[PDB]
């Protein structure tokens, strides 16, 4: 349900009587993708400063996504309207709050987060993969900025960022839970007061096949990731890309089902225990995406074997995927979509992301209908178009001596 | 007349080939003088103009070679 | 050694068949074979050439066959054991004028005129040498040199004394195509024919060479391009070292 | 191969005597500049023949920072040789940065080996 | 609802049209059997039934798109399933054949269970906070709720023990089927016609629940490499679950990850009120560098006490939010959050990591 | 040995080094082939010339002296010196 | 695992061709090895097609060769290959030794490899010489005669070994037949030696133009250095075609086309070009036993080289004086090769004696002295 | 993560699927030229058997 | 495979190109062009 | 080793009488080239006068020649086979043409790079006939 208030801001809510808890949040787009190297991380810092305000009993948290930012005030159902007002206040006084703020403490917090994403091997690998894939464009920048750039941010920078991006045309109030939509809309309208402005032009980005290798021989595993130019939220292949990713699905060697998971790659890598774990994903940004896998290999001598087998299984995508695999992938993608949309916090984040970045959100039933329309031939056409023989972007962290340089993995993308 | 003899005649008259022809002819004269003495048969070193002849013929060949087969 | 011992170095005449893409002047091969049979067959064998080798090179098969019948060859003796002889055929090799080296040495003051089927690949100057040898005789030997009896002076011959003596003289042969028979023309023709006899694969060899160069040069350029292309990722690597 | 013990013995034999020092040391710097390894980012001790148990021990006993810097310099030298290009004068290794960092560890390794050999023949 | 076995069934509509079916074996958790049996049992749940093997049931489930897991909790053994609304008749039946006639073959005990259980234990204990929490439960509830949550080789378990613990448990009175987004009547029918109908009403020779016997004033120290962690544990009666949920949310709780709370002002600090059927444990933990944790735990202790009753009352709504977040399908929660003051003087203490740096309980 | 397989090549513990590269199909092949093959080749030849030229000059000077002496010996003026040797 | 690793045969092919972790900084010189292997194939390949037509009888050897040239369909091509390809085999082998001498590929971790190298060299020379004797031209016959006469200088067994070599009392039918048999054979012994060479290479890997360890940055071989091998192979084949098809007899000697006649020695006796240097050394020493010993030392002293090279730094790429010494040695080796074909004359006897003196002095004086001097200079300069 | 080196000059001007198609063209041309050369050589050698 | 067949395309192309250029560069020298004069 | 077929022909034969007082007639002997000559009166005398001590080689003409005027020499001019040239060298007797070394009328390694005297081919002679 949608209602465009005065100021032109849109309130989008997905109310469900069965919701355990309610959530309402203001999101104003312009994540890291809107920043540049010198002032990178300013969006995350501003959102953290706003989210650090008095919560009046609610749970105020920052979002800090790649392309959009926002503050979400989780709260029980009956309190939702209050939370509404809260965030409205927090955003009608955003410039005042930033001005009166001593950014020191918030900057050590953001630097701690930036170090965290540079220590968690998967976070580091995926951040490096995104940076190298879209190198040269703002989309390459970290969501939370780097430790070198965070410390160089000042209040005036955050004020300029808010003035540019915290405008009615670039902001959305998303909500979910069990409440009357009209009550929340009325409560926010009386309290929301933000500057006028045009929606900032979203910066361009183009995929560039590349390889980045942070080899740290002191780590205990090899955390690699390989991906191709995926499908953005706008592309009609979005769900088709998710189905293609789920065809290969996840795998954890020590999990009980490791010996029974359907995907062929799982059966292949367990013969010599090539890999410890992997997960296929289709990350989707506003207009471009990254479709691939992340993997952790325990045996440093089998990174090449895993890459070879995974890329061969990708080659299967354009030739030999059976109706069984396509049906399994469809069912698993539908279940994953429904799982991702259970928590009211997740529903609010999803509503904000879609409404800001594509303008319209497909209901879950519409998404199910769109996925069920996929046939095996559609998946193979997508594999031919986007996976078969397309440039790949690679990343690795530790014990990657066995990760053969680009040309080997790239040539694996087209050998039968 | 065959082209080769006329080419040799033209080349030996060239300025580059002139000094070699000169040296060769006074070598011939000197060797004939050496042959005039009655003691020639006893001389251990009986001179000959082989070297001057070779120099002359090399300097004439270097001229005739590139042009001859244009005549045939 | 002395310049005389090594023999005057023959110059480089621009033969029609020197360049990488020129064949023998098969007109010259035929004329050279004529000069051979007319002059050189008196002394020189040229055994390794069979009449069949001439078909399609300097003589049509009918001419080679006819030239074969004009000679006699030893056949398997009759069933009665008596010697028998047959007219020559294409498969037969050209016969030399002497039955054995002993006869050749006897008939040439002890000098042995070498078989000419390899004389071009068995001499330093190759074709040029032969030419320079046949027209290198000076009317007057250089003053002072004394030749052993029976030897004639030729500067291009190692040692300066050759038992041959000039053979090619003006208008000694009436060419079949009306070409003038100057001594230089005859020498060029004989040298070309002997070069063919020593290198019958010359034309085929150079044609195959042209095809091989085309293929291998295109393939080498392709390999250069492919290697540079597949090495662009490595030559474009950029490192960073950022310790604390 | 010549041991760093013997190389240093000869070098200190020369350096102690002023005449030989004055004659050689300018020639030593000139030779090391013309060697051309500094233009590829390598310090002298990077050139040392690693494939020996003594030298392998010496590297295996390097500090962390020196080990990583050596790794990066060797990788940079490999890349420069690979791409047939040299470091500009400003980025090359200056004479004062060629600090003979690995020599002490090699000397310690050779001291240990020489004591072991001497005591085995006590 | 119930069936003649006395198997309770609860069903209620769900927001995201997934039938998040779940079975809660009431007292087959880590408290019941000898230390670690429940972990191995949970690892045996979905492998080989009397109806479908692991490689068949898992493949069919993945085709159907559903997910299934078996998590061990100190109170109950939870078998969670999650599938599209069309898929209920399959999974429910499977779950029946999981509780009844699970094969427990030795080759699974040696290839899929012990290796997996050991890997999970090692992975969990690598986290100093979780090791500290396990030790805190051990020293606060000496038996029952203090049993290690995961299998440890220090207490060897043989297949016969796990099999005999599946039997003599899993009884009708001992299992509670809970679903979200499935009609209660249809679920009742499917359960009645499934294998759940064949379970005995009660275990004949086991399930003699013991009293809680909460102990306080204790302490422990568990040396560990890498990150350190200091934890403080208050045992709490069930009727006090309301007081401490308000206290935790007042200072900062793991369920509500947010800055601006007093406990979030110090690095690595958090709090959480673990809630069980007959007792609970309020844990204030700090983790990270040993030197940092040394002061962090003292600051957290000083924060938990000396919390203004006005701010405690303000935290009532946040505590209600936290309770609503925690009340998943598997772990139903019914706690009335009151602002009543909650004492801390009765705390147990556990230190993990650089024991030369971490303080002793006498330093709080 | 001093060179293991890919997993363990014997390289010391390597760390902090990040290697960036771009794919082929996305890089200009023969980017500077024409200009480099001239300028950089000339630079390399300039650096390495003396090492090949000084030995070459010495050896070819010796060879030229020997060749000229041998040619001089076998002439009507070199007969006497040839006899004396 | 991939089929290229699971199967033992494909596992070997992978270890040597597809995943051999070659260093990333190797020049084109490291391709020479492949060429040598390629040439070993060609020598064998064309070789096997010449024995199908070559008749080893002394009265048929030369006529049989001419039958190959004139009568066999592509016989001219096969012979010109088998000959100019041997010449190119030795060109590539001399380049492979020059590379191993310039860069310290003979130093510690690869000394064993180097040894097989030398043996290969020695063996190859035999093969080549023996094969040349099969043509039984003038130069062929008289080269065999001179070789056996020189080997007749062994102190006591010399008078008895030569008849065992000749198989008679002079180079005759038995000699040519045994040379043909051993020449057909020894190439396969050389293939085995090349396999041993590759094993000794694989144990410790290949060196670098920089000399420093390559382990820090090593590349696979299938997309890298196989396509560099193709450049080197196609350049090799292009030059090999420029020789085989155009002027194929340039490297040979014309006198070899005159059938062997023991009763007339040709004006000069020279080996085929690639053996000229050692031949020169043989003539530099007056004593026949001295000459043969000095020659075989000229070949074997490569074994002493890894121990006389007292250099702490592998290779010459970063060494001033050693590069000058190396190029001086190379040019003296070319000078020895040149003197090999020149008559023993007034200046050339002394020049060849001096050239041999310096050739051995290189290994036994210059390499150790220069290496020690440069070690000291390096240490003094850095301090 | 960080700022990548600028490859602008190194980037090709040609289409994404087009340059690989041209690479296929020349690699296949090399393969088939090599096949033709091998055919010629093998035919020439086997013709000696005749 | 298609390698075998494709090799024929290139081999024939180069063979015909060379066997058409050669008898044009050398037409004045080959036998088949000179035989008329001596017949 | 020598097939028995080759050892047969170890002794050859020769018609000594035909050769002139001043001529050299090479023949093949012991399956090898041999230089066969009949000594000229002046040459035979010149050799008798020549001192063996003067030559570095320790050989004498009297031991070298079995029958006085008719003597046998092996063809190789030098210790390592050198095709023998005629009437050249230190004494003007033979030239080791393979190296241009000098072979004396004695056949000894007179000058050049020569090592030993040209082996008198071990031989016996009958009347105007020879064996070798
Ligand atoms: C009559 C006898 C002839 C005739 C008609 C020709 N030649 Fe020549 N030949 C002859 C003799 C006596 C010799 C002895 C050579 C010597 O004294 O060394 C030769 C030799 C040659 C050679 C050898 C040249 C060399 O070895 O350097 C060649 C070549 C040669 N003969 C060729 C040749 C040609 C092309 C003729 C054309 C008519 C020719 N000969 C005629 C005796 C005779
Ligand atoms: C590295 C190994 C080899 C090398 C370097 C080599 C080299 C040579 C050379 C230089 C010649 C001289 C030919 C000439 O001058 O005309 C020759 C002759 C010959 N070789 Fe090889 N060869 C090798 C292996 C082989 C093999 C394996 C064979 C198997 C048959 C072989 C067969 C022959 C034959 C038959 C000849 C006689 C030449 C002829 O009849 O034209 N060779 N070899
Ligand atoms: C048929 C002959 C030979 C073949 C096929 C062969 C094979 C190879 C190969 C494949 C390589 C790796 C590529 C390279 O380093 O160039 C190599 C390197 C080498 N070659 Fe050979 N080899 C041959 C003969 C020789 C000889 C005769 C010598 C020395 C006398 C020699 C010395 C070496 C050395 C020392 C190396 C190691 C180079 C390094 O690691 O830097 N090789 N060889
Ligand atoms: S000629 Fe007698 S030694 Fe060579």
């Amino acid at each position: 349900k949608y209602t465009t208030l005065s100021n032109g801001v849109t309130v989008a809510t997905e109310t469900n009587p069965a919701a355990k808890t309610s959530s309402v949040g203001l999101f104003f787009g312009a994540g890291s993708r809107s920043e540049h190297s010198h002032s990178n991380g300013i969006s995350a810092l501003t959102t953290n400063v706003l989210a650090s305000q008095s919560a009046k009993g609610s749970l105020l948290t920052a979002k800090n996504d790649r392309e959009f930012n926002g503050i979400i005030a989780q709260t029980t159902n009956d309190n939702i309207t209050e939370a509404g007002k809260l965030i409205a206040s927090i955003a009608s006084n955003a410039v005042d709050i930033v001005e009166k703020t001593d950014l020191t403490k918030h900057k050590q917090y953001l630097s701690a987060q930036a170090s965290a994403v540079e220590a968690d091997p998967k976070s580091k690998v995926l951040s490096h993969l995104y940076s190298s894939a879209f190198q040269g464009y703002s989309l390459a920048l970290p969501t939370l900025g780097t430790t070198e750039s965070v410390e160089n941010l000042e209040n005036q920078d955050s004020l300029r960022h808010l003035a540019k991006h915290l405008v009615n045309n670039n902001t959305v109030i998303a909500a979910s839970g069990n409440f009357d939509h009209d009550k929340l809309a009325d409560a926010i309208e009386a309290n929301l007061k933000i500057a006028e402005g045009v929606k900032p032009e979203i910066k361009p980005a183009s995929f560039l096949g590349s390889e980045v290798r942070m080899r740290d021989d002191t780590l205990p595993k090899a955390y690699i990731s390989i991906a191709v130019h995926g499908e953005g939220l706008n592309s009609p292949n979005y769900y088709l890309a998710k189905v293609a990713a789920a065809i290969y699905g996840d795998f954890y060697l020590h999990s009980t089902i490791a010996k029974f998971t359907s995907p062929k790659l799982a059966s292949i890598v367990q013969e010599y225990n090539i890999v410890e774990s992997y997960n296929h994903y289709s990350k989707s940004f506003s207009d471009t995406g990254i479709w691939g896998y992340y993997a952790e290999i325990a045996d440093k001598f089998t990174v090449d074997d895993f890459t070879h087998f995974s890329l061969k299984e990708w080659n299967r995508l354009s030739i030999s995927i059976s109706e069984a695999e396509v049906a399994r992938a469809k069912a698993q993608v539908k279940t994953a979509l429904a799982k991702e949309l259970a928590n009211s916090f997740a529903v609010t984040s999803d509503i904000a992301e879609k409404v800001l970045l594509v303008g319209h959100r497909q209901s879950l039933r519409e998404a199910f209908e769109k996925i069920d329309a996929i046939k095996v031939n559609d998946v193979k056409e997508w594999g031919k178009s986007k996976v078969w023989d397309r440039d790949i972007v690679i990343s690795g962290t530790g014990l990657i001596e066995d990760l053969l340089d680009y040309n080997r993995n790239r040539n694996e993308m087209a050998m039968m | 007349a065959d082209p080769l003899d006329t080419l040799r005649e033209e080349c030996t008259k060239t300025a580059a080939c002139k000094p070699f022809d000169h040296h060769f002819h006074e070598c011939i004269e000197r060797v004939t003088k050496e042959q005039e003495e009655p003691d020639y048969e006893h001389k251990h070193y009986k001179e000959d103009c082989i070297e001057e002849f070779f120099h002359l013929q090399h300097c004439v060949n270097d001229c005739v070679a590139p042009r001859l087969f244009n005549r045939l | 050694m002395t310049a005389a011992e090594h023999g005057l170095h023959p110059p480089a005449y621009n033969w029609p068949h020197n360049g990488m893409f020129e064949t023998f002047d098969h007109a010259s091969i035929r004329r050279g074979f004529q000069v051979y049979r007319e002059v050189c067959a008196a002394c020189h064998s040229l055994d390794r050439i069979a009449w069949r080798n001439l078909v399609g090179v300097s003589h049509t098969t009918s001419e080679a066959k006819a030239m074969a019948e004009e000679l006699e060859y030893d056949d398997e003796p009759d069933d009665e054991g008596k010697p028998r002889k047959r007219p020559g055929k294409l498969a037969d090799y050209i016969p030399g004028p002497y039955e054995n080296e002993q006869a050749a040495r006897a008939a040439n003051q002890g000098a042995y005129p070498p078989d000419l089927s390899l004389i071009v690949k068995a001499r330093h100057g190759g074709s040029d040498y032969i030419f320079s040898l046949l027209t290198g005789y000076p009317d007057e030997p250089p003053a002072g040199v004394v030749l052993p009896e029976g030897s004639n002076y030729n500067p291009y011959f190692p040692g300066g004394a050759i038992a041959m003596g000039r053979v090619l003289f003006d208008d000694l042969v009436e060419y079949e195509d009306g070409t003038p028979a100057t001594t230089s023309q005859m020498a060029k023709d004989v040298s070309t024919f002997l070069n063919w006899a020593s290198e019958p694969e010359h034309d085929d060899r150079k044609k195959w060479g042209l095809k091989a160069l085309v293929v291998l040069s295109s393939l080498y350029l392709l390999s250069i391009w492919v290697k540079r292309f597949k090495w662009t990722p490595i030559k474009n690597r950029k490192f960073r070292f950022d310790p604390p | 191969v010549q041991s760093m013990t013997s190389v240093v013995k000869a070098a200190n034999f020369i350096l102690a005597r002023p005449t030989l020092s004055k004659i050689i040391t300018p020639l030593a710097q000139k030779f090391t500049a013309y060697a051309g390894y500094r233009e590829m980012g390598l310090k002298f001790n990077d050139l040392l023949l690693e494939e020996t148990p003594i030298m392998q021990t010496a590297i295996k006993r390097l500090p962390s920072e020196l080990n990583y810097s050596r790794n990066f310099r060797i990788l940079t030298a490999h890349q420069l040789a690979l791409s047939h290009q040299l470091l500009p004068a400003e980025k090359a290794v200056k004479p004062e940065e060629d600090d003979n960092y690995l020599i002490p560890y090699i000397l310690e390794a050779e001291k240990e080996a020489f004591e072991k050999a001497e005591l085995d023949n006590i | 609802s119930s069936i003649p076995n006395s198997v309770k069934i609860a069903a209620k509509e769900s927001a995201t049209d997934l039938t998040k079916l779940s079975v809660i074996i009431n007292n087959a958790g880590s408290k019941t059997g000898k230390s670690g049996v429940s972990h191995l049992l949970s690892k045996f749940t979905f492998l080989n039934n009397g109806a479908k093997s692991a490689l068949r049931f898992t493949r069919e489930s993945e085709l159907l798109g559903g997910t299934f897991e078996s998590k061990v909790t100190r109170d109950a053994l939870i078998l969670n399933t999650t599938f599209l609304k069309q898929d209920l008749p399959y999974y429910v039946e499977a779950l029946g054949n999981v509780v009844s006639n699970t094969q427990f073959a030795p080759h699974e005990f040696n290839e899929i269970v012990l290796p997996t259980a050991n890997a999970e234990t090692k992975l969990a204990n690598a986290n100093p906070a979780f090791k500290g929490v396990e030790k805190l439960h051990e020293i606060t509830f000496r038996r029952g709720l203090g049993n290690p949550l995961f299998y440890n080789e220090s207490t060897p378990i043989k297949l016969e023990e796990v099999a005999q613990f599946s039997k003599e448990q899993f009884s009708g009175e001992n299992i509670s089927i809970v679903a979200e987004g499935a009609n209660e009547e249809d679920l009742t029918k499917f359960v009645s016609e499934s294998a759940f109908c064949y379970l005995p009403s009660s275990s004949s020779n086991g399930a003699k629940a013991l009293p809680t016997n909460t102990f306080t004033g204790q302490e422990a120290r568990v040396p560990s490499s890498g990150a350190s962690s200091a934890l403080i544990g208050i045992p709490v009666k069930p009727a006090d679950f309301g007081k401490y949920e308000v206290l935790s949310a007042a200072i900062g709780t793991s369920t509500l990850p947010s800055t601006s709370t007093p406990l979030a002002q110090i690095p690595g600090a958090t709090s959480h009120l673990y809630k069980y059927q007959d007792a609970g444990l309020f844990v204030i933990s700090v983790s990270g560098e040993a030197s940092q944790v040394a002061q962090g735990i003292k600051q957290a202790k000083s924060v938990a006490e000396s919390v203004s009753s006005s701010a405690l009352s303000e935290a009532v709504k946040a505590a209600e939010l936290s309770v609503a977040l925690q009340s998943t399908v598997d772990s139903p929660l019914n706690v009335k959050v009151v602002a009543e003051e909650a004492p801390i003087s009765k705390f147990n203490y556990v230190a993990v990591g650089d024991l030369d740096v971490l303080p002793y309980a006498d330093e709080l | 040995t001093y060179m293991g397989w890919w997993g363990s090549l014997g390289s010391p513990k390597q760390k902090y080094i990040t290697q960036y590269t771009i794919s082929p199909y996305a890089a200009k092949p023969l980017k500077g082939a024409a200009y480099n093959a001239v300028f950089n080749t000339f630079r390399r030849t300039k650096n390495q010339f003396l090492y090949v030229a000084i030995p070459f000059v010495v050896v070819w000077s010796i060879w030229t002296r020997a060749r000229d002496y041998n040619e001089y010996l076998y002439t009507k003026e070199g007969r006497e010196e040839l006899e004396r040797v | 695992m991939p089929t290229r690793k699971s199967n033992t045969y494909l596992s070997l092919v992978n270890s040597y061709l597809i995943d051999s972790p070659q260093p990333s900084s190797i020049n084109y010189w490291w391709n020479l090895g492949s060429l040598l292997g390629l040439c070993l194939v060609i020598q064998i390949a064309s070789g096997v097609f010449l024995a199908m037509h070559y008749s080893s009888n002394i009265e048929l050897a030369f006529d049989s060769v001419e039958h190959i040239m004139r009568d066999v369909n592509a016989g001219w091509l096969i012979r010109y290959i088998h000959a100019n390809g041997a010449s190119f085999f030795f060109i590539c082998m001399y380049l492979h030794i020059g590379k191993a001498l310039y860069y310290g590929s003979y130093k510690q971790p690869r000394v064993m490899l180097w040894v097989i190298g030398v043996v290969i060299f020695i063996l190859t020379m035999a093969i080549a010489f023996m094969g040349y004797c099969l043509v039984y031209g003038q130069m062929s016959h008289w080269g065999a005669t001179v070789i056996t006469n020189l080997l007749s200088a062994i102190p006591f067994i010399g008078n008895d070994i030569v008849p065992f070599i000749w198989g008679g009392f002079s180079v005759s039918n038995p000699t040519i037949q045994r040379f043909f048999a051993l020449h057909f054979l020894l190439p396969f012994i050389l293939a085995a030696l090349v396999c041993m060479h590759l094993m000794a290479l694989h144990v410790h890997g290949s060196s670098n133009p920089v000399g420093i360890t390559g382990n820090i940055d090593r590349l696979p071989m299938h997309p890298y250095f196989i396509f560099k091998d193709l450049i080197t192979v196609f350049v090799f084949l292009l030059i090999f075609s420029l020789f085989v098809f155009y002027s194929p007899n340039t490297l040979g000697h014309p006198d070899n086309y005159i059938p062997g006649n023991p009763m007339v020695t040709p004006p000069s006796i020279v080996p085929e070009w690639y053996l000229l240097p050692f031949y020169a050394i043989l003539r530099s020493i007056p004593d026949k036993l001295g000459g043969v010993i000095a020659m075989f030392g000229a070949i074997l002293i490569l074994l002493s080289l890894p121990y006389t090279d007292r250099s702490i730094i592998r290779g010459n790429s970063f060494k001033v004086l050693s590069k000058l010494a190396f190029y001086l040695f190379v040019f003296n080796f070319i000078l020895l090769g040149n003197l090999g074909q020149l008559h023993v004359e007034v200046p050339y006897i002394q020049l060849g004696q001096f050239a041999t003196a310096y050739y051995f002095a290189h290994y036994i004086i210059v390499v150790p002295v220069i290496s020690t001097l440069e070690n000291i200079l390096y240490y003094i300069g850095t301090q | 993560n960080y700022q990548q080196p600028d490859y602008s000059s190194y980037l090709n001007n040609k289409s994404g699927q087009g340059s690989r198609n041209f690479t296929y063209f020349m690699v296949g041309s090399m393969g088939l030229l090599s096949a033709a050369g091998a055919k010629s050589t093998v035919e020439a050698f086997l013709s000696s058997f005749a | 495979a298609t390698i075998f067949g494709g090799a024929f395309a290139f081999q024939g192309f180069f063979d015909v190109a060379v066997n058409k250029w050669w008898e044009e560069h050398n037409k004045a020298k080959l036998w088949k062009n000179v035989k008329g004069k001596f017949l």
